[PDB]
């Protein structure tokens, strides 16, 4: 069981590794992606508190918990300030593009987060702050 | 955002650094970073201090990996109306190569490659190598008693061409030719703040003949007192300016030949220097279009400096060195 | 050893993230709002 | 909160401490971990009487170097004969060893190369104790014995 | 030309304490019949200083600690060292130096207490054979 | 130049290399450069090997080979020759006269 | 009365000197003196000259000694507007050692000691020597032909560590610690004019081994080629930057670990530099309490170096440089 655990552990922070090195496309993703993460480190910490077998990685496991709450929660609200943008009707994504930023080049970016064909995009329009 | 440079002694975002500047450069094995840190005193309560000399750090240019490697000095400045200033420098991780001291046990190398001669040297301070040359071989390897981790790299890939410098994730590159990676086309009048070109005549030569001795086992006599010569020439310089550069390893025709030829590029890239500044802040080894027509210059140029500089009222500028179009 | 009083700050850093991950579903803890007294009164509690 | 309360209670029990705590306990019971020990001997060397002597004397047994512990007199006295308190230069169980014969490695004008291991033997050398091992010394200070 | 007064000055009292102590102990000038137990008094004094130092260091492991604990065994093994006033003060001084550079402030409290408490007693014998103790 | 002990002698056909220490330089060291005597230790013998350096390149140097000190005849004034290498009372003497040849069996052919 | 100075050319009491700066050092075997004369010039009446090129001075420093050694030169300047100055320079008495080259007949002192090897190099220009470290004795001193006097000196005491300096009085001075002499504890915020601390990390060594050859007489073999090797270690700078210093003189064990402790100490030195100019103007070698909280300077430092400076308008300070509190 130690051995499981500590292939499970540092399997899990290096999923946060892995996580945090990638933009968010949406806002529920990151945080689905945190709930995920979340989740397997209370297992690991439940698991190592049963009969107090260690209290020591309990504590341990907890502490990592708190700090990978805070940098998975920020990176889902706060690395690009996602903004839900709410447009009479649906539009094209390069007039969306070019109303929401000046520069419809940026049509690019309007299709990772949006699901809706390309030429019918919205009515609301999830993108970056301004 | 026009925000460059983000720096971190190990996590600790400086934003205090009045000012900076990075250089990079292939004439050399490491790089140089100068940060300038404010550092305030208030004589009655409590102060702290950062003893580092040796912690650290990066440099990411313009959310870009630039530099990696204050380890070089702090230099806490005082002064009566502007000071308390705290100047630290950081080189490149590749240093201790450079103020070291060779402590390998058996010191001869026998039936070796300039490769694994070059590993065995570098990774008694774990600093990885990027070898992307080729393999040469060669019998004896005896390094001279604790010369230098850096003296006798510089020896071992000059005698084969083989640039020996840094990369931006903190490794050792020893490469042949280029980086690749072309960029932007550099013309007078588009954003050259400034430039200077200068090619002089009194660092070229016609003819190199290098000559030497043959070091293989066995080989002796004539073959190997005799015979080793060869003479290379740049058909480009003019007159008559003979050299005699001689060689320090197995002696090959080949051999020859390529510290020859090494040579031929050094004296060359030398003969037309091209200082230009740039504005705002990926050029070690690039290629760019350069066009300033009034020195004639229509050619492409491969950059081998450049030095990132920034100080808050009126900077923010690049200054590259290039590499002559022969 | 590894196992000490935490830096002040560090602990109030820890409550308010807790607060704000578990509870208020990742929002800012804004400050003079009843969550930004509740925060400081369980910090008090946990340094007590 | 409960789990800090265990924590802390279980960091003040001999057997479950960090060895910074461990030794800090048992510093306080009298118990001190042992420390390295240098090997010891006696070394015999020989010459023609009345020669000068230094303290940079270092003599060659098999394949460890000794030194001399005690101070070196400024001549060799009339006998000829010099009997010398030596103890070994590292640390460690490497110095012990079973020799007879050894040679001087500094040279001295008259005295002879060739030294004799007075008693055959280098006793002492042995090495820094570890944390595991003082902790079960310890633990075996604190608890009931019969036939201490 | 300040002074710090932030700091205690240790030289002159032990340069004090040098002359005082060469003046009252001449191991090779008491009568015969006490000078094994004069001499013994002193080496039991560097006993004390060393399992002073020894109980202070606890978890220091570099080369130093073995090599210092190896240095006062060999002084308290050999036999013919506390017979000379410059070779015991020296013992003792150097003892005290490195008792002081142990460790630093409260660890190094009851170490000292307990030695002040060791030599808060007068010695039995008479003559100058007391004066030396 | 430099002087190092003699470990070993790995005999080819192009001349003698040695294998000197002082600092495990040369498991083959180039030569022996022979003005016409030459001889073999035994393995780790105590005896001095010279160097003498091409140009500075360590790369290639070469070797002279002394007979152990405590070996060398005491040469009579006057006199001179060779000796064996581990016997300095084996000789041939150059004398007032004398072509010495000292040793108690002499064979020819 | 501020007067701190009174030259003597030889008896001349300087009462026209412009500006003035004396410099004295550790690092080196001489010092600095650098006087600055009006001489005028009425180019009707009869004039004056002094070609002393060689006539002896001295520094009475506030009432003390401080130099003691126009020797160096004679520099008439000229101008039209502020002409008319005469710079003259007086280095230390231990100079010609400096400047000259061995002239002793044999050249092979047999068996010596460097102290003997130094009275016999110094005793040939009248320079009474300050012995004050040791005798160590050494069989083969051969001096290269016309060395130098000085290159010969410095290379016989930092193979046994010895500092070679001058005192005020115009001696040599061979010491091994301190001159001893305790005195003003500088508090920042008390007297420091100007400060400047700067402990790099580019000129620090973990393990210095030495290794060399015995030169005594009948060693030979192993005992003179395998042996002699030390390795001093300094436990203060971090991970494993080794080298190796090797030895030219007699290889004795405690020989080895000598060299190694001076260069071990050098390297300390150089390592925590602290430039402080203080205000008004005896420090060669004192130790002083220094208190500089912000750049977390508590302790005991020895003053390296002492430079005082003078310009009738704005000066009169001294710098010091000091030595590290390792």
């Amino acid at each position: 069981n130690a051995i499981f655990t500590a292939v499970r552990v540092l399997s899990a922070a290096y999923l946060a590794k892995a996580y945090t090195e990638t933009a968010a496309t949406t806002v529920n993703e990151g945080l689905t992606q945190y709930d995920l993460i979340a989740a397997v480190l209370e297992q690991e910490a439940q698991i190592a508190k049963d009969d107090c077998h260690d209290n020591e990685f309990f504590l341990q496991i907890r502490a990592f918990a708190v700090d990978v709450a805070r940098v998975m929660v920020n990176r889902a609200y706060n690395s690009p300030s996602l903004i839900v943008y709410a447009f009479p009707g649906t539009v094209h994504g390069l007039v969306a593009a070019w109303e929401i930023f000046g520069d419809a080049k940026r049509s690019r970016d309007l299709e990772a987060r949006n699901n809706g064909s390309p030429w019918a995009v919205g009515p609301k329009i999830i993108s970056e702050r301004v | 955002m026009i925000k460059p440079m983000r720096i971190f002694i190990g996590g600790e975002e400086l934003v205090t650094y009045t000012s900076a500047q990075l250089q990079r450069t292939k004439k050399q094995m490491t790089g140089s970073l100068t940060v300038e840190i404010f550092l305030d005193y208030v004589p009655t309560k409590p102060t702290i201090v950062n003893a580092v000399r040796g912690k650290e750090i990066l440099v990411y240019i313009m959310g870009e990996l630039a530099f990696t490697g204050a380890g070089g000095d702090v230099s806490v400045n005082f002064s009566k109306g502007n000071g308390y200033s705290v100047t630290l420098t950081a080189r490149g991780r590749t240093k201790y190569l450079i103020d070291s001291s060779q402590t390998h046990p058996t010191g001869f190398f026998k039936n070796t490659s300039d490769k694994k001669v070059i590993e065995t040297l570098v990774k008694e301070h774990n600093v990885v190598l990027q070898w992307d040359a080729e393999e040469i071989d060669e019998p004896k390897v005896t390094l001279r008693d604790g010369n230098r981790i850096y003296n006798e790299i510089f020896e071992r890939c000059n005698q084969n061409c083989h640039f020996a410098y840094e990369t931006r994730d903190g490794k050792l590159l020893i490469t042949d030719g280029t980086n690749g990676t072309v960029g932007e086309d550099i013309i007078l009048g588009y954003n050259i703040l400034d430039f200077s070109a200068e090619q002089s005549e009194d660092q070229a030569n016609s003819q190199i003949t290098v000559k030497g001795h043959r070091t293989q086992k066995g080989v002796w006599g004539n073959d190997a007192i005799v015979q080793p010569v060869q003479t290379v020439a740049d058909s480009w310089v003019g007159a008559n300016i003979p050299l005699t550069i001689q060689h320090y390893g197995d002696a090959t025709n080949e051999g020859l030949q390529r510290r020859a030829k090494f040579e031929a590029d050094r004296r060359a890239a030398e003969s037309k220097s091209v200082s230009v500044t740039v504005f705002h802040v990926w050029d070690i080894g690039t290629v760019h279009y350069v066009e300033i027509p009034p020195e004639g210059i229509f050619d492409v140029l491969e950059c081998v400096s450049l030095t990132y500089t920034v100080d808050a009222k009126s900077t923010l500028e690049t200054k590259l060195e290039l590499a002559p179009p022969p | 050893c590894t196992i000490q009083r935490p830096d002040p700050q560090d602990l109030r850093n820890d409550i308010a993230t807790r607060f704000s991950t578990n509870v208020l579903g990742g929002a800012p803890i804004i400050p003079e709002s009843n969550e930004f007294y509740v925060v400081s009164l369980e910090y008090a509690m946990q340094e007590e | 909160f409960y789990a800090f309360g265990e924590q802390m209670w279980r960091e003040r029990d001999p057997r479950f401490a960090c060895c910074e705590n461990l030794v800090k306990m048992a510093a306080e019971r009298g118990v001190y971990p042992k420390p390295a020990q240098f090997a010891q001997g006696y070394v015999r060397m020989t010459g023609t009487p009345g020669s000068a002597l230094n303290q940079g004397l270092r003599f060659q047994f098999g394949n460890q170097t000794y030194e001399p512990a005690s101070v070196v007199p400024d001549q060799l006295p009339a006998t000829g004969i010099l009997v010398l308190r030596v103890s070994a230069v590292n640390p460690g169980p490497s110095g012990n060893a079973r020799v007879t014969d050894g040679t001087l490695v500094t040279p001295v004008p008259g005295i002879s190369s060739a030294v004799t291991a007075y008693g055959g033997n280098f006793c002492g050398g042995s090495d820094e104790e570890e944390c595991e091992q003082f902790r079960t010394r310890y633990l075996q200070r604190l608890q009931y014995q019969p036939r201490f | 030309l300040v002074g710090n007064l932030v700091a205690l000055a240790l030289a002159p009292i032990i340069t004090a304490t040098e002359g005082s102590f060469k003046r009252h102990f001449s191991p090779d000038n008491i009568r015969y019949y006490n000078t094994e137990a004069v001499v013994s008094t002193m080496a039991q004094a560097v006993t004390q200083v060393q399992n002073a130092y020894l109980a202070i260091s606890g978890n220091d492991t570099s080369q130093d600690k073995w090599t210092t604990v190896r240095d006062f065994r060999n002084v308290l093994i050999d036999e013919f060292t506390f017979y000379s006033p410059a070779n015991a003060w020296n013992v003792l001084r150097n003892g005290f130096a490195i008792l002081d550079a142990a460790a630093t402030g409260s660890d190094k409290f009851n170490v000292l207490r307990n030695l002040i408490n060791w030599s808060s007693t007068h010695s039995d014998l008479d003559g100058e054979s007391g004066d030396a103790e | 130049f430099e002087r190092h002990v003699f470990k070993g002698i790995e005999h080819t056909d192009t001349g003698a290399l040695v294998s000197v220490k002082g600092s495990g330089t040369q498991e083959e060291d180039v030569p022996v450069i022979n003005s016409g005597y030459g001889f073999t230790p035994a393995a780790d013998t105590e005896l001095e090997v010279f160097l003498h350096g091409d140009g500075s390149d360590a790369s290639n140097k070469f070797a002279t080979m002394t007979i152990p000190r405590n070996k060398q005849r005491k040469w009579p004034e006057g006199a001179g020759g060779v000796q064996h290498p581990f016997n300095a009372d084996k000789f041939v003497q150059f004398d007032d006269d004398s072509i010495w040849l000292k040793d108690g069996k002499f064979t020819l052919g």
